[PDB]
């Protein structure tokens, strides 16, 4: 288990300023040099910024030059980008990646970040309201809606993770108000439907909302 | 420019060096501190045929 | 004077089984310093295939991996269900390290038919003044489905949103919902809630419904 663990995504005003983390654990980081990669959303993966394997040499992209800077505390294991003037274009998911190589970036990038979603925008955070989706009259569907929220994303689990076959968490769709929705459902048998609790839980981190919802027939 | 870095860096390197090879000549030596000191300026700074030279072995 | 990445095509549909050849070609000359990465949606991208041809560790020998004179391929021998995903190439060769834009791989999996279900609004969701409806197309392909609403059987129109999940990476179908949005006011007034779905896996079209209350 080599491991890239990203934090610090989240809504920021244009002008504004952000912080992203990158924890490395299962290799030793300080041979590597680490990389900041991100996905517009319907555009692809670009290069962000590139840092030497000490931290002393560094190089940007040219779109960020001047207004992000990358680092790396090799003490502490862990990978910084630090986003300044920020502008609506640079909404995305921001990946860092560990080379594959030994030439700076020759053999493409090996060991990714989970990503995280950075937003820029003037609106407000919204957390959502979770509303159940309950089963009624072999296989019975339930599910949470997850309503109203923004910006995105959501977390949905059920049964804190317990619960994962038959579980379809959609895609959120933006309403015209401007916030966001979406459903989670799952088929599960009709028979264990007295005998056992579903709850989803769904976390909206920009707006700290952490809701389980138990949902019961009706 | 007045970098290089990735397969254009690499494929620099092995014309520069020719029939000697890199002085840094195993994965182990690829993968060493000394080899990624010189790849690094290359890189993210300046690199020119005396500091590429340098990269490469040095037989009778 | 950036190197630009090019794919074709930029999706295609398959079979389980099949070979699937995508390709790949640079604006400028960058050897053989081409990457090929999969991703799968809202993931991060995994390493396959750097150096043209060279497969990183822990994939699968179907995927593999060439120079084609100035153009590049990736093959999957054998596409499997798991292989759903954006196919993305890499040139390795200079700054700044350009990414192609993906080659969608779709699994052309057999017709199959969805399981309808319907949920009437919580009584939670109503207190707070607006009513949700939804209707649940469950497990079908392909994509394409025709999903109507009802209410005392008047047609609904511009009142609802649909959502379709990405394939399924095991049985390669799809699962759809339709959202139907109404105040409490108007949702209080009618009694008869209708989803009415048409696809190409069903014989008929399938309503599933309830009447507000019961």
């Amino acid at each position: 288990e080599v491991q890239l663990l990203e934090s610090g995504g989240g809504l920021v005003q244009p002008g504004g300023s952000l912080r992203l983390s990158c924890a490395a654990s299962g290799f030793t980081f300080s041979n590597y040099i680490m990389w900041w990669v991100r996905q517009a959303p319907g555009k692809g993966l670009e290069w962000v910024s590139v840092i030497s394997s000490s931290g002393g040499m560094t190089r940007y992209a040219d779109s960020v030059k001047g207004r992000f800077t990358i680092s790396r505390d090799n003490s502490k294991n862990t990978l910084y980008l630090q986003m300044n003037s920020l502008r609506a274009e640079d909404t995305a998911v921001y990946y860092c990646a560990r080379d594959n190589g030994d030439y700076v970036g020759e053999k493409g990038f090996d060991i990714w970040g989970q990503g995280t979603m950075v937003t820029v925008s003037s609106a407000s955070t919204k957390g959502p309201s979770v509303f159940p989706l309950a089963p009624s009259s072999g296989t019975a569907a339930l599910g949470c809606l997850v309503k109203d929220y923004f910006p995105e994303p959501v977390t949905v689990s059920w049964n804190s993770g317990a619960l994962t076959s038959g579980v379809h968490t959609f895609p959120a769709v933006l309403q015209s108000s401007g916030l966001y929705s979406l459903s989670s459902v799952v088929t599960v048998p009709s028979s264990s439907l007295g005998t056992q609790t579903y709850i989803c839980n769904v976390n909206h981190k920009p707006s700290n909302t952490k809701v389980d919802k138990k949902v019961e027939p009706k | 420019s007045e970098t290089l870095c990735g397969g254009e860096l690499v494929d620099t390197l092995q014309f520069v060096c020719g029939d000697r090879g890199f002085y840094f000549s195993r994965p182990a030596s690829r993968v060493s501190r000394r080899s990624r000191g010189i790849v690094e300026e290359c890189c993210f700074r300046s690199c020119d045929l005396a500091l590429l030279e340098t990269y490469c072995a040095t037989p009778a | 004077q950036d190197i630009q990445m090019t794919q074709s095509p930029s999706s295609l549909s398959a079979s389980v089984g099949d070979r699937v050849t995508i390709t790949c070609r640079a604006s400028q000359s960058i050897s053989n310093y081409l990457n090929w990465y999969q991703q799968k949606p809202g993931k991060a991208p995994k390493l396959l295939i750097y150096t043209a041809s060279t497969l990183q560790s822990g994939v699968p020998s179907r995927f593999s991996g060439s120079a084609s004179g100035t153009d590049f391929t990736l093959t999957i021998n054998s596409l499997q269900p798991e292989d759903f995903a954006t196919y993305s190439c890499q040139q390795s060769y200079n700054s700044p390290w350009t990414f192609g834009q993906g080659t969608k791989v779709e699994i052309k999996r057999t017709v199959a038919a969805p399981s309808v279900f319907i949920f009437p609004p919580s009584d939670e969701q109503l207190k707070s003044g607006t009513a949700s409806v939804v209707c649940l197309l469950n497990n079908f392909y392909p994509r394409e489905a025709k999903v109507q609403w009802k209410v005392d059987n008047a047609l609904q129109s511009g009142n609802s949103q649909e959502s379709v999940t990405q394939e399924d990476s095991k049985d390669s179908t799809y699962s759809l919902s339709s959202t139907l949005t109404l105040s409490k006011a108007d949702y209080e007034k009618h009694k008869v809630y209708a989803c009415e779905v048409t696809h190409q896996g069903l014989s008929s079209p399938v309503t599933k419904s309830f009447n507000r209350g019961e």
